């Protein structure tokens, strides 16, 4: 029920709101004041959800979707089957994630380790609010939204790319499908190496640290190095969204036209025209 | 904080270090340089970069490869020096815009298209040897060739099988800044909404966990920095509080965990798999699949929407409407 | 390099599939006002006396009018067309039965034309109808108007860079990209679509499944052909000041029913009647113009989604002066 | 006739969609969940008196022994039967078999919750070369301070209680990676000399900060054995002394920050 080694580590303390009173374990799982509320938000969300899609037409769970409310009703509280249920599951989102954050701090705090961890987190929160939050605000309706269905989401986000007519020439958008890329790229490298390393193969010798750094200077001319290449991975992701962001944000509230005539700046200097 | 998460407070500097392998050692070129800014978020040393045929071979198919894009480019403005920086973004180098099927196109439509295709095939070819084997070289598994080869894969895919499934070189991806891109669409318009491509779906899902992954290695990793959390390598062959503390933070949260060597396993499973599923959704494309989106209705997944303005019947099939 | 909020947004879709327009107000209001400047209708004249048909010599079409009601009709035709030239842009100061002039026989075909728009294209145009102002806007060359080349400034009226003439081999692409809203597609949709009935538009499978016997080798289509559909669709979208949403839902743009608006279908008649105008009408304009009108390839100047809207969804906004000008359609 | 149409309902895209869940499922719960219960399986709990018997489901859920032939010399086979030996200065607060512990002495010492170690190998980590990776600079004479950082030999370290505790003699290079890892000074008012993870020093042009512990605690730091060369389980030992001031040093630390 505890690993070999768990034991030890299971002081009491690290609460961040608390105390003593929900410092405590159920199973594996810690428990913690931001446990308690995590599990009251998901428990309302989901059962919003039920409750929302039990008076939609379908349960196949690929076509149900619960959808925020038309632009009409601006940024105010919308009909329960209109609208409505999807500003309640939307706050419950956000009751979940960020008690799931806090409750990684504790996590953290008793184990005596760095925050990096929620830290990261707060990364992936940030731009649900984007999407969830800001940009409605800043376009004035709910209604900008996105909606909570598996492929109808999908749909949000295709139309919401069309409407500026080739999304794929957003700069925000550029640069954040390179973050994507490159670090989808680092995740590989880096963790081919160290198995590469740790499992040379036959009965030849693990490698070493040494091993490591000659393989990437011998190939690339160049490596980080092992510390480095954690807080680069761990910039490369967040950069996703970082970037990302802007390119959203700017999409409607800083920018009307087409996103490729954006880069008429560009293309239309004077001296060359 | 521990600041040695961010930068590196004080730097060290010492002498260069040199592991030899079976062969090779001849072929590394430079002088290593350091620069002390980077010094401060990564390693320090530049250099040296090993040679070698493979390596050398590369350099050579690529820049061939390059020459064919560029002088193809450099005409599609009528060789002007100042418009070619201008339009850069614009220009490239297309696949056969008429239907030729398989047949060798022309220069002119396509055929220079499929020649730096080619010598970028063998480009990639030769620098995925030279992968493998300084590998091979310092006694290291074979991991990272294995996942280079799964891109390597899926870029053969939508440039030479993908066209020599279908049978026309006309679907290729063109080369260039903004061409390439537009391909995306053209691909996606013509197959009925990649959305709706369950391995599109697939990828993305690797792709998303690629990042939730590495942020959460990284910041795992920085976060037991103060145990020596980085020196994987000894932390596999010998436990230490530094993993076991890693390990146990992740076990409380999620309810499980990994270890120190496994997790590099599920990073890379995790980028293999966007190239994979890649893959199998384009050999997929066109062969057998015509509409995605259709063939998610006839599978009974696509969704269904109310009309917001009023329906509208295609025009085309009405009565005596015109062509 | 950036427009500031707030922006005006509309709904053109089920709510949370995020379908509509995204305007800019002040480019709304620059565009609401050059519009403004649409002429009123002349004040109604009472029909008084013979047809014309007797009154006049030479007059082919619109010998129903009265004296009075005509020359209200040229006055009108004098005001939207070539108000800095007046009549003699057309007519022999003592001669107003000269045919001597070319604008004179133009001027009729155009009557015969726009009396077509109103009359067999109203599934396009509606009750709204089209006149002489609403393409030339005060102006014997209307501004928006196409060659069997990209063409560039695309308005006409202003005077080019020594790059954007059509001489200059090196500025193609640009010249290019600007009829697709920046894009770099390498096709332009007005040959390809607008100037014949040639080509087809639609490029998507009706099927799930890769029928057997159009879809392997030669039997197939070239990718080319979606990337020029794509490439036509951006420069509709930008020739009505609009977005892909305004007419379909991206969620499969090749299906109709709840999938597309209104709109769509309107357009989709747009694209028959501009090729009308075009292969019937403007096209054989060649016979009877200058040279200093022709193309590089002898093509008189032709019409596309622009020349009309000018980038709006609706041209003029929706002015109509339909129920003042009978006399151009719709017809008995 | 369609391609891909394989019965009257059913196409190669169906089949293969099934085929991808399945590989996927196969290598996530078969292969990746094996392998993450290298270390630490199996579970703890109670024996019986004579209940020594395998239990079933903890055979199943481990993957097959692994053995890592190690650069110099020897082995290591994993998943192995690791038990903590070691007795702990912690007493259960309460009855729930979640709940949790608490120090019974003073935890730095006793070294129990963010103070603990692993039962690290009594072992130099090597070079490649075979010689000690992490040695002092007094001895690592080929290296040597970067032009323009601090040169922290010298520098007075000030605990978190605002006081000085002692002063920085030397540092502790990797000699495998070219970092730092440890700050090596002199403690006041003592004999010894203690070794601080770099990670716990904030190092500024006239001190060194260190707020993980008060000055009275660096008396206890773990000593090390030979003076020139530090164990893998040292290391253990002394980065672990620092992290539990992190949450020991002072009463208030354990506590709800709100
Ligand atoms: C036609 C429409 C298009 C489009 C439109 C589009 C839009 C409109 C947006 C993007 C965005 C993004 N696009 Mg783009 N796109 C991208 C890639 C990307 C990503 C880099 C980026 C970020 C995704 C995001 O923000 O999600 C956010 C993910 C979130 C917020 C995750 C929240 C997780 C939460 C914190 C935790 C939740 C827990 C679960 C609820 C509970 C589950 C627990 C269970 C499992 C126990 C690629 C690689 C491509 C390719 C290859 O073509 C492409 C094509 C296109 N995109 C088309 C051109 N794209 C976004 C961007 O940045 O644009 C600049 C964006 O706004
Ligand atoms: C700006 C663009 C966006 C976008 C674009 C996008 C694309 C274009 C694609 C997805 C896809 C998916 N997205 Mg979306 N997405 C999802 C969740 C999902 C999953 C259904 C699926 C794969 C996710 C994945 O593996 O990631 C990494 C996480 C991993 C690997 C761990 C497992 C996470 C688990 C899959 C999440 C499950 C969510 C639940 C089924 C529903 C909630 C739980 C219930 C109990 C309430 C959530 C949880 C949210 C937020 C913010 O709350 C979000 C936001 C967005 N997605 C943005 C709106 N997403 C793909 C798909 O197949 O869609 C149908 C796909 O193709
Ligand atoms: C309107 C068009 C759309 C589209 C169309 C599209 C297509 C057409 C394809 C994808 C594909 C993919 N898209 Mg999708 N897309 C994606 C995400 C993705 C990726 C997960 C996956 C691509 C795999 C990849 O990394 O390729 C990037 C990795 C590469 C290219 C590896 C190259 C490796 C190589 C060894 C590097 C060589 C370097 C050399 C130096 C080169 C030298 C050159 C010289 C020599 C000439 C997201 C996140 C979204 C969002 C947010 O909405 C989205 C929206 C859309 N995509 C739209 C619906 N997408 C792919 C897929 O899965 O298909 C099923 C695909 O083929
Ligand atoms: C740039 C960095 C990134 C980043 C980072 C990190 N990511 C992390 C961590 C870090 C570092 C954590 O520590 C945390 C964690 O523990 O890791 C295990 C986590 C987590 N990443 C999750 C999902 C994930 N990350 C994504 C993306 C990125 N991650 C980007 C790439 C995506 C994408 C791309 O789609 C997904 C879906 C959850 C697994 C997980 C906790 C969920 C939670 O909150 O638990 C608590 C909540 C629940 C278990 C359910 C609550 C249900 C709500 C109330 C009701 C439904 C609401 C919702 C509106 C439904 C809409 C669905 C519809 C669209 C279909
Ligand atoms: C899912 C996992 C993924 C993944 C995985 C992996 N990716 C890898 C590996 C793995 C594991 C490797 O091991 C390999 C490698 O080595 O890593 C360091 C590599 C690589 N991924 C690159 C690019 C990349 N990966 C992308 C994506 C993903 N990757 C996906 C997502 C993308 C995207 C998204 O677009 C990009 C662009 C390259 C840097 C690199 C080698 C390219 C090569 O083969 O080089 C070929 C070399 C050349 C063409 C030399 C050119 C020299 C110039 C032209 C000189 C010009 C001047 C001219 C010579 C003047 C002459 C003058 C004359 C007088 C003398
Ligand atoms: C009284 C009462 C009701 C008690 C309830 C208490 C309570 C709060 C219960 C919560 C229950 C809940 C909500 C459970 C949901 C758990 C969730 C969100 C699970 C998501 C699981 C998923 C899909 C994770 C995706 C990422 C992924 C593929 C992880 C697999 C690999 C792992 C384990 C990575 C974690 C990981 C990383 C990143 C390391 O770096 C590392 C380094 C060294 C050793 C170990 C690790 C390690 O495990
Ligand atoms: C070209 C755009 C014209 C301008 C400017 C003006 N008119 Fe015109 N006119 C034009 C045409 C094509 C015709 C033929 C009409 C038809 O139905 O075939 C006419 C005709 C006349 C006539 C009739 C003369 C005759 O046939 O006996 C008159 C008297 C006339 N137009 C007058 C007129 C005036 C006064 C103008 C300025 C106010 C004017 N026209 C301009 C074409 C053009
Ligand atoms: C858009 C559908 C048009 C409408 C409506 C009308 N005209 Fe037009 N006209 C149009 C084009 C594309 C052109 C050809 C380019 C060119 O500048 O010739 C024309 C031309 C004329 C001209 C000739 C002017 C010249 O070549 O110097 C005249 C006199 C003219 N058009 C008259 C005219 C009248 C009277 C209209 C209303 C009855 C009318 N046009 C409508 C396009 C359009
Ligand atoms: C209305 C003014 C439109 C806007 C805005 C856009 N499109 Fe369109 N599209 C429209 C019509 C009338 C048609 C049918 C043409 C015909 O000849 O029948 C289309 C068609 C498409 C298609 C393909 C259709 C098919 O294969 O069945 C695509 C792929 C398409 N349109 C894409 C598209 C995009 C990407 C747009 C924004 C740039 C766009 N359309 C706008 C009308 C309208
Ligand atoms: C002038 C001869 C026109 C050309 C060329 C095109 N259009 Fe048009 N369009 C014209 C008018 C007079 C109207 C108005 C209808 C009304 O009620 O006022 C329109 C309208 C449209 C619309 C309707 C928009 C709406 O808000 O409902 C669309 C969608 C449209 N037009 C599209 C369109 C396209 C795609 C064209 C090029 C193929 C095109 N039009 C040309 C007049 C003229
Ligand atoms: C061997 C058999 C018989 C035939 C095989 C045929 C074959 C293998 C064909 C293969 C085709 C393939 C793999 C095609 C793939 C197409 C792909 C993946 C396209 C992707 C293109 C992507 C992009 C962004 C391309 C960008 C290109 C550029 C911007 C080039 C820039 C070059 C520069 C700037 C050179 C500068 C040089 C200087 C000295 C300054
Ligand atoms: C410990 O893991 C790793 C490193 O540390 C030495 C690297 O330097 C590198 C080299 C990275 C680059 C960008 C050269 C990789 C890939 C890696 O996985
Ligand atoms: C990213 C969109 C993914 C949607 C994929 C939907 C796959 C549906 C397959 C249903 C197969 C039918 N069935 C069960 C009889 O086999
Ligand atoms: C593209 C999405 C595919 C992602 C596959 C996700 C694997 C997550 C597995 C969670 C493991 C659950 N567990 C403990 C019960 O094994
Ligand atoms: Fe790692």
């Amino acid at each position: 029920a505890l690993l070999s080694f768990e034991r030890k580590y299971r002081v009491r303390g690290g609460t961040l709101i608390g105390g003593d009173l929900f410092d405590f374990w159920v199973g594996p799982y810690f428990v913690g004041f931001f446990g308690v509320s995590a599990i009251f938000f998901i428990f309302l969300g989901v059962s919003l959800i039920g409750y929302a899609a039990s008076q939609g037409p379908t349960w196949d769970p690929f076509a149900i979707s619960i959808n925020p409310p038309d632009l009409k009703y601006g940024l105010g509280a919308a009909p329960l089957l209109e609208g409505g249920f999807w500003q309640a599951i939307t706050v419950c989102a956000l009751g979940a994630f960020i008690s799931w954050m806090l409750r990684e701090v504790e996590i953290s705090r008793k184990l005596g380790i760095g925050w990096h961890v929620p830290l990261a987190f707060c990364v992936p929160i940030f731009m649900f609010c984007v999407l969830q939050v800001f940009r409605p605000l800043l376009l004035g309706s709910w209604g900008h939204a996105f909606p909570y269905g598996i492929l109808s989401h999908l749909d949000w986000v295709n139309n919401f790319g069309y409407q500026y007519l080739n999304w794929h020439y957003n700069p925000g958008h550029m640069s954040s499908v390179s973050f994507l890329f490159v670090n989808a790229m680092a995740l590989g490298l880096h963790g081919g190496l160290i198995l590469s390393v740790a499992n040379p193969g036959d009965g030849d010798k693990v490698k070493t640290a040494e091993h490591e750094n000659q393989y990437f200077r011998d190939v690339v001319g160049y490596s980080i190095g092992a510390l480095s290449i954690h807080r680069l991975g761990l910039f490369l992701a967040s950069n996703i969204f970082l970037t990302g962001a802007f390119g959203t944000i700017a999409s409607g509230p800083f920018w009307t036209r087409g996103w490729p005539e954006w880069w008429g700046w560009w293309l239309d200097i004077p001296f060359w025209s | 904080a521990d600041y040695q998460t961010i930068y590196t407070q004080i730097q060290a500097r010492g002498p260069h270090i040199t592991v030899s392998g079976e062969w090779g050692d001849n072929d590394r070129v430079g002088k290593p340089f350091y620069s002390y800014w980077l010094g401060k978020i990564g390693d320090a040393q530049i250099g040296p970069i090993y040679l070698g045929a493979s390596g050398i071979a590369a350099f050579a198919f690529g820049s061939t490869a390059i020459l064919i894009i560029l002088f193809n480019m450099a005409a599609e403005v009528h060789f002007d020096p100042l418009q070619f920086f201008r339009q850069f973004f614009w220009l490239g180098l297309y696949p056969p815009k008429a239907q030729y099927g398989m047949g060798i196109p022309p220069l002119h439509d396509g055929g220079w298209w499929l020649m730096a295709g080619l010598f970028m095939t063998l480009s990639l070819g030769s620098w995925w040897i030279r992968v493998y084997s300084r590998a091979r070289a310092l006694g290291l598994g074979t991991h990272i060739a294995w996942n280079f080869a799964a891109a390597i894969f899926f870029v053969l895919c939508i440039g030479c099988i993908h066209p020599t499934l279908v049978g026309s070189w006309s679907e290729g991806v063109p080369f260039g800044i903004w061409p390439h891109i537009d391909w995306l669409t053209a691909f996606s318009i013509r197959y009925g909404n990649f959305y709706y491509c369950p391995w599109h779906g697939f990828s993305i899902g690797f792709a998303y966990g690629c990042g939730l992954l590495f942020a959460a290695h990284g910041a795992t990793i920085l976060a037991v920095a103060r145990f020596g959390g980085d020196r994987e390598i000894e932390q596999i062959t010998d436990r230490g509080t530094a993993v076991e503390r890693a390990a146990l933070f992740w076990r409380w949260t999620i309810g499980f965990n990994a270890t120190i060597e496994s997790v590099h396993r599920w990073g890379w499973f995790f980028s293999l798999m966007v190239m994979v599923s890649a893959s199998v959704g384009i050999l997929l494309t066109g062969t057998f699949v015509d509409n995605w989106y259709l063939w998610c209705v006839k599978h009974g997944a696509a969704p269904d929407y109310p009309a917001y303005l009023p329906a509208t019947p295609d025009p085309a099939s009405l009565p005596g409407a015109p062509k | 390099c950036f427009e500031p909020p707030p922006a005006t947004t509309t709904q053109t879709g089920f709510r949370g599939l995020s379908m509509g327009e995204v305007l800019h107000p002040a480019t709304v209001k620059a565009k609401k006002e050059r519009d403004a400047q649409y002429p009123p209708a002349l004040a109604a004249v009472k029909a008084e006396g013979p047809p014309v048909s007797q009154v006049y010599k030479n007059v082919k079409v619109l010998g129903n009018l009265t004296e009075a009601e005509f020359l209200r009709t040229m006055t009108a035709i004098t005001e939207w067309v070539s108000p800095q030239e007046g009549c003699t842009y057309c007519h022999d100061e003592n001669n107003l039965a000269s045919e001597a002039k070319y604008p004179y026989v133009v001027a009729r075909r155009m009557l015969e034309m726009t009396r077509a728009i109103n009359t067999n294209w109203t599934q396009h145009v509606a009750q709204t109808g089209v006149t002489c102002y609403t393409c030339h806007r005060g102006t014997p060359l209307p501004p928006y108007v196409r060659y069997l080349e990209p063409t560039l400034p695309l308005n006409n009226r202003e005077t080019p860079t020594h790059v954007e003439r059509v001489e200059t081999r090196s500025g193609y692409v640009v010249r290019l990209a600007k009829y697709t809203a920046y894009s770099a597609l390498n096709y332009d949709p007005f040959t390809m679509f607008l100037a014949n009935d040639k080509r087809q538009v639609r490029v998507v499978p009706q099927t799930a499944l890769p029928l057997v016997g159009v879809s392997r080798g030669k039997e197939r289509r070239p990718l080319s052909d979606a990337y020029a559909t794509f490439a036509l669709m951006m420069s509709i979208s930008d020739s009505l000041g609009t977005n892909c949403t305004f007419c379909h839902n991206a969620q499969t743009f090749e299906s109709w029913g709840k999938k597309s608006t209104p709109q769509r279908a309107i357009a989709w008649w747009g694209i028959r009647m501009v090729r009308d105008l075009n292969m019937n009408y403007l096209a054989p304009l060649n016979a009877s113009l200058p040279a200093s009108r022709l193309g590089r390839q002898g093509e008189a100047p032709q019409a596309d989604c622009r020349t009309c809207h000018q980038g709006v969804t609706k041209p003029l906004f929706g002015a109509s002066r339909l129920k003042d000008y009978p006399e151009l359609g719709p017809i008995k | 006739m369609y391609h891909g149409a394989l019965a009257q309902h059913l196409d190669i895209a169906q089949l293969v969609w099934y085929a991808q869940w399945l590989v996927i499922w196969t290598v996530v719960l078969l292969y990746l969940r094996r392998e993450d219960r290298r270390e630490g399986y199996p579970l703890v709990e109670p024996l019986g008196l004579v209940k020594l018997a395998p239990e079933d489901g903890q055979v199943y859920e481990l993957p097959y022994p692994k053995t890592f032939v190690l650069p110099h010399g020897g082995t290591v086979t994993v998943p192995r039967r690791r038990p903590e030996t070691r007795e702990l200065k912690l007493a259960q607060t309460d009855g729930f078999e979640g709940a949790p512990l608490q120090p019974t002495g003073n935890p730095l010492v006793d070294a129990v919750g963010p103070a603990s170690y692993a039962e690290r190998a009594e072992v130099v980590d090597a070079t490649v070369d075979g010689k000690a990776k992490i040695v002092p600079l007094r001895v690592a004479t080929d290296f040597s301070i970067a032009e323009g950082d601090v040169d922290p030999r010298g520098l007075p370290v000030v605990a978190a209680d605002g006081v000085e505790a002692g002063t920085v003699t030397d540092l502790w290079v990797d000699r495998s990676e070219h970092y730092f890892r440890y700050l090596e000074l002199s403690v006041a008012g003592s004999a010894r000399t203690a070794l601080i993870p770099l990670g716990f020093c904030d190092v500024k042009k006239d001190k060194i900060v260190v707020t993980s512990i008060l000055s009275e605690q660096f008396a206890n730091v773990p000593r090390l054995q030979s003076r020139d060369q530090i164990t893998l389980r040292e290391e253990d030992k002394v980065s672990a002394y620092y992290a539990g001031g992190l949450l020991y040093a002072t009463p208030e630390r354990a506590e709800s920050l709100l």
